[PDB]
């Protein structure tokens, strides 16, 4: 209900003035009205602040797809990015794949979040698709499965799968800045690599399944023991614990696929992991 | 700490940061105390220049505010030359303040607008100018500066600068310190030619003479007291509404040429008396004595005058008290009590005599046919209005720099400090504790006191007196070097003594800061080439951290507001505003409210008035993890409990300069509201925007443009200038100028482009049902400055509306724990009763002599402004003003002798309000005024 949920009459967000900036075109089809507003807010903010990038955003709720569907096919055809989430309607879903599949090569990226498997097969990020894989709980299911996939892939394809995991984590975050990083990450790595689109402590503790860095052991272990996706054996103080040392730069870049695979492998073997990083060259400090 | 030192000693005379960041940053949140501690040890002039200079108005506004918290001086405001030379030369001159011996230092001190004639009155400085200058001169002399021929007194000082100021035997004439020729002028000032567009070739009427340009002032050794009578100027702002642009006359430019290239001053001291209407000073270090209660205008000086803004306390505030008819009524109400019919009839009669019938509902019904409550609530409501007048805490006098208040004359300031809850420091207000001791809520008493409930109105006064006696007990005991005994002697022995402890521990700490004498110390450190401690503005009562004074004051991080407390306090005010609007006009909600946003009160309250507007539209600020407020969201109608209300927001130029990021947030919220998929009867923003979009042929979002201000670089609607120059024919002129100057629309989808949109401005204003502003403080109130009426669209909306209906006008006051949403007229009456027409107030002012009369006319001129912009001044205000100041022959003579120029202003003002139809009075009064104008005209001319 509109009385208890703020809804918007606006489907389309255009930049006021393109200027000398590159134009990213995004098309979404979604169920949750909250992600509609969050995407729009993220796009309007980027358009008013970024001096080298502007974004055009067109979207529809799944039911709205009948006039709108004609514009949908056309918007998809010109789109750099296609996004879909929570699409569970038989004829509606089929209409989506029919409109996307022709331009699946034209799209720099196609990101489908937990929907009908027919829609899920539209996923394409670089070399990564819904192949190579070996409500809120459904997103955690797929999320935690992604690190387990990395090892069976070559390095370059592993990073694509990681970028997928990364954009997935941003989405679940759902904040305006989360979605901003989402779009900017997708743009820098798959749409305009030469645009140079580019809070982190000097040193700290990192885990791929955590969106925040930890600046002390206490906070980290506290978070570690609250994890529902790990065996109780991992939380036991008598469990084998391996420390990993890595460069901070690969974490701030997002090129950490092999780091993520290393963490997953150790955990899979029943080892608790403590990954430290530093931006400097004295790694004795984190140790 | 490593490379600027060697007990080691500093190897640097001045520091210029080019980083643009806080001295001590991190990931994230700047650390200012650790930066201040470091910069104090080094003890050098700290200057910062943003790297943006060497090449998004929001990015600039956010960045520039940070080094100011470090106490930084800004040496900067197609080739690199001018910027590089500007920073280098100012760094040198600042450094030269250390390398140069104390007996060779030349300190210039410029005074603005003497004698006080026309033009803009300026700000509410509350400064005894010549009294303060005199203290500065003696302080310099008694510290090792070459002050030759130091006059015997402050009166003797003014006499030396303004010959025959009081116009006893000859006409007032300014001391000419120098006569530079046209040759010397055009040679030393390269920009002289650019001024010839409005003033022609030098010299040209202003500051003549006729062949030479006049440099008014007088030298006293190595200290020069100069005078800038006119900027160039106010003087009919209608002359600048078209092709003509603003430029200072040759005389004004010639003055700073004298200080730069002839007298060769090493430092210049200004006074923050004319604020934003002040903007040639050069590369010489620029010092200001700015009021501590005015951080907003202090930062404009920082950013437009390369200034270091040392603060001074405003005069020790006193309770306004009651007088004459108001006193007799207080005594009448006083009993009652023991007399408990006939008295209520006479209480109602005297209340009508005091014109309080327009502040409290006084029926034509006799008391004999009323209930017990109907009589209790009548006398209770009249009484609460009397106590509002009596307890209003405001300065009654001028401040002399270097002369702090005594412990005695600080109790009133202290009692209000004690009347405010403070979760961190973690103490409660005395009234709440006293109220808790008898099982009561202090705000339940407040709310009941507003309703006129005698039992609660009296209880409020009792708790007030108990508080007003307990704090004085702590002060008295401090003097001879007890407050619990006072609470028992007041009748509250069950007060939590555990909580009494940190409260009075806090109050005693505050007392030392109020009475601290660091004001002249700050000037010395600046002149010595040392590092002056930075501090926050502005309101000492709400934030005692503003004390002690003598610091280089700043505003705040524009991303730190609104605070959670601010947004909560804002909802209360809005709910109060809407309740009062529904009643007496509905009870329908208004569809559109026109508001003004000032930077000053938003600094002092941490974004309350700002947060009010967000709440009106049904939106909330969203702080990030770091606590930065840079996002905004709509709130569901379920949470709002009422329709979203349309807004027209008039942001001052100063607000635009300091808080453009908040304008960005507001515009986002308003447009979100207009796009909301909600029924039109629930969303007045969308209701109007849809209609406007069709009629204008645009989109809903563009039609939802509601955030306006002056064009960049401009300030005020210039209505204040026109009122201060009497240079307008009718109200339509003023309103025309308002629509021209104030219709620049902010665009959150294109922040750099603020274009004029008079069409939108009018369409939005047409829908306004109410007008709304927030009162800054009691010191800066509706009649103390001219800016309030300058931004007031009340009458404008009347002429814009098709039905010609005048909007209801309201003014919110949150300066005490008892938040009030008064009407505009109610507030104007409150100003009149507590300041202009109050013996305690005007006698206090007059006890300073010459400059005291200036304060009187200021309050009167601003009152006239309200007649022109809103017609919110009751006739008895002018009639009583004319009574006490002009009919009294004794007072009339006292005024004219003390200050001919300011007295002349009072006369013409009273003469003007009648001439334009705002004041109706007997011809005997008009004849006397008309004569007195001539008598004083002859004395001066």
């Amino acid at each position: 209900h509109m009385f208890t949920n703020v809804k918007s009459t606006i489907r389309r967000v255009d930049p006021e003035a393109l200027n000398g900036r590159q134009l990213l075109k995004v098309v979404y089809v979604v169920l949750e009205s909250q992600y509609q507003s969050a995407l729009s807010a993220a796009v309007r903010n980027i358009n008013r602040t970024n001096s080298s990038l502007a974004i055009q955003l067109t979207g529809y709720l799944i039911e709205e797809l009948p006039e709108n569907y004609a514009n949908f096919k056309h918007d998809v055809s010109e789109a750099n990015l296609f996004i879909a989430s929570l699409i569970f309607i038989e004829d509606l879903a089929d209409k989506v794949v029919e409109a996307v599949t022709p331009y699946r090569d034209n799209l720099d990226a196609a990101i489908v979040f937990p929907s009908m498997p027919q829609v899920m097969r539209l996923n394409k990020m670089g070399s990564f698709s819904m192949a190579q894989l070996g409500f809120q709980d459904a997103m955690l299911k797929l999320l935690r499965t992604l690190p387990t996939v990395l090892k069976y892939l070559p390095v370059e394809k592993a990073q694509d799968a990681r970028n997928f995991m990364l954009s997935f984590q941003y989405w679940l975050g759902g904040s305006q800045e989360n979605l901003e990083n989402f779009l900017l990450m997708l743009t820098d790595k798959y749409v305009y690599p030469d645009l140079g689109l580019d809070v982190y402590p000097d040193m700290g503790i990192w885990h791929p399944l955590s969106m925040q860095m930890f600046e002390n052991v206490k906070d980290y272990l506290e978070w570690y023991n609250q994890r529902p996706d790990i065996s109780e054996d991992l939380k036991d103080p008598l469990a084998p614990c391996i420390g990993l040392i890595m460069q901070r730069t690969h974490l701030v870049t997002g090129d950490d696929a092999h780091y993520v695979g290393m963490v997953q492998e150790l955990e899979a073997m029943g080892a608790r992991v403590i990954c430290v990083f530093s931006g400097g060259l004295d790694f004795s400090k984190p140790v | 700490n490593e490379y600027f030192w060697d007990e080691p000693l500093p190897i640097v005379d001045a520091v210029v940061s080019l980083t643009g960041f806080a001295l001590v940053g991190g990931p994230a949140r700047q650390d200012h105390p650790r930066a201040i501690e470091s910069l104090k040890k080094l003890n050098r002039p700290y200057m910062c220049a943003l790297p943006l200079v060497f090449q998004h108005p929001i990015q600039v506004a956010l960045q520039i505010a940070i080094p100011e918290l470090d106490g930084a001086i800004e040496p900067i405001i197609i080739a690199l030359q001018d910027r590089l030379e500007a920073i280098a030369q100012r760094a040198m001159k600042w450094a030269n303040l250390r390398k140069k011996p104390k007996l060779d230092k030349k300190v210039a001190i410029t005074v603005f607008s003497f004698p006080p004639d026309k033009g803009n009155v300026g700000t509410a400085a509350y400064l005894d100018v010549f009294g303060s200058i005199y203290e500065v001169m003696k302080g310099l002399q008694g510290n090792g500066y070459d002050v030759q021929d130091l006059p015997g007194s402050a009166k003797e000082l003014m006499e030396a600068v303004i010959h025959d100021a009081q116009a006893q035997y000859n006409s007032p004439e300014l001391n000419i310190a120098h006569r530079m020729s046209v040759e010397q002028y055009e040679r030393l000032t390269p920009y002289s030619v650019r001024l010839e567009e409005n003033w022609g070739k030098p010299p040209g009427h202003l500051n003549s003479d006729g062949q030479n340009l006049l440099i008014y002032g007088k030298e006293f050794g190595n200290v020069f007291i100069g005078v800038q009578p006119t900027f160039g100027y106010e003087g009919d702002p209608m002359r600048l509404l078209f092709s003509r642009s603003a430029s200072p006359h040759h005389g004004f430019a010639a003055y700073y040429t004298y200080l730069n290239h002839i007298w060769k001053a090493d430092a210049v001291l200004h006074f923050g008396t004319h604020g934003s209407l002040e903007f040639l000073i050069g590369t010489i270090p620029n010092l200001y004595y700015y009021a501590a209660n005015n951080p907003s205008e202090a930062t404009i000086a920082k950013r437009r005058g390369y200034a270091s803004t040392i603060s001074y306390l405003t005069p020790p505030a006193e309770n306004a008290g009651l007088y004459k008819g108001l006193q007799e009524l207080n005594e009448l109400i006083g009993s009652y009590q023991t007399l408990k019919i006939q008295i209520v009839n006479t209480i109602m009669d005297q209340a009508r005599i005091c014109n309080l019938d327009q502040d409290v509902n006084l029926p034509d019904i006799n008391a004999e046919e009323m209930d017990q409550g109907q009589r209790d609530t009548i006398v209770g409501s009249v009484y609460r209005k009397l106590m509002e007048i009596e307890s209003r805490l405001l300065p009654c006098g001028l401040h002399v720099i270097g002369q702090p208040p005594s412990a005695e004359e600080a109790i009133a300031t202290l009692v209000n400090i004690a009347s405010l809850d403070r979760e961190d420091e973690g103490i409660w207000a005395l009234p709440t504790l006293i109220a808790e001791s008898i099982g009561r809520n202090m705000e339940e008493i407040y709310r009941n006191s507003d309703k006129g409930i005698l039992a609660d109105v009296e209880l409020l006064q009792d708790i007030t007196l108990a508080t007003r006696a307990a704090v004085a007990a702590l002060v008295q005991e401090q003097i001879n070097a007890p407050w619990v005994k006072s609470l028992c002697d007041s009748g509250y022995p069950n007060v939590n003594e555990e909580k009494l402890k940190p409260l009075f521990e806090y109050l005693e700490f505050c007392l030392e800061q109020v009475c601290a004498d660091n004001e002249f110390g700050g000037l010395l450190q600046a002149l010595e080439g040392e590092y002056v401690l930075p501090g926050p503005g502005g309101d000492p009562i709400r934030n005692p951290n503003v004390l002690p004074t003598g610091k280089n004051i700043h505003a705040l991080d524009p991303q730190s507001i609104p605070t959670l407390a601010a947004v909560q306090s804002a909802k209360v005010v809005v709910d109060r505003l809407l309740e009062r609007q529904r009643a007496e006009n509905g009870g329908n909600y208004p569809e559109t409210i026109a508001s003004v946003l000032w930077g000053t009160d938003n600094i002092k309250t941490y974004g309350e008035s700002l947060a009010q507007i967000m709440w009106m539209v049904g939106a909330k600020p969203v702080p990030d993890a770091l606590g930065r407020v840079n996002k905004i969201e709509l709130v569901p109608l379920e949470e709002l409990g009422r329709p979203r209300i349309d807004v027209v927001v008039n942001c001052s130029g100063v607000f635009r300069d300091l808080f453009i990021n908040q304008m960005n947030l507001l515009d986002q919220a308003v447009k979100l509201a207009a796009e909301a998929d909600e029924p039109l009867e629930m969303n007045f923003v969308r209701k109007h925007a849809l209609e406007q979009a069709e009629e204008m042929g645009i989109g809903v979002r563009e039609a939802a443009t509601r955030i306006f201000s002056n064009a960049s670089g401009s300030y005020s609607s210039n209505v204040n200038l026109a009122v201060e120059n009497s240079s307008w024919e009718d109200e339509s002129e003023l309103q025309e100028m308002y629509l021209k100057r104030k219709s620049f629309a902010f665009n959150s989808d294109n922040p750099g482009m603020m274009d004029q949109n008079r069409d939108m401005f009018e369409r939005a204003l047409k829908t306004a049902d109410a007008t709304f502003q927030n009162l800054d403080s009691s010191e800066i109130s509706l009649t103390d400055v001219s800016h309030y009426f300058d931004s007031d669209p009340t009458k404008l909306i009347s002429t814009l509306r098709d039905d010609g209906k005048a909007p209801a006008a309201y003014i919110a006051d949150t300066t005490t724990a008892n938040a009030q949403v008064r009407t505009l007229s109610e507030t104007v009456r409150l100003d009149a009763r507590t300041k202009l027409l109050n013996p305690k107030w005007y006698e206090g002012m007059l006890s300073h002599g010459y400059e005291g009369v200036r304060e009187l006319s200021k309050r009167l001129v601003n009152t006239m402004g309200w007649s022109a912009t809103a017609g919110a001044v009751d006739n008895w205000v002018y009639e009583d003003a004319n009574s006490t100041f002009i009919k009294d022959e004794e007072m009339c003579k006292r005024l004219m002798d003390l200050n001919p120029n300011s007295f002349r202003r009072m006369v013409s003002t009273l003469l003007e309000v009648n001439g334009r139809g705002y004041w109706e009075t007997s011809d005997e009064n008009l004849e006397r005024l008309q004569e007195l104008y001539q008598e004083v005209e002859d004395r001066i001319e």
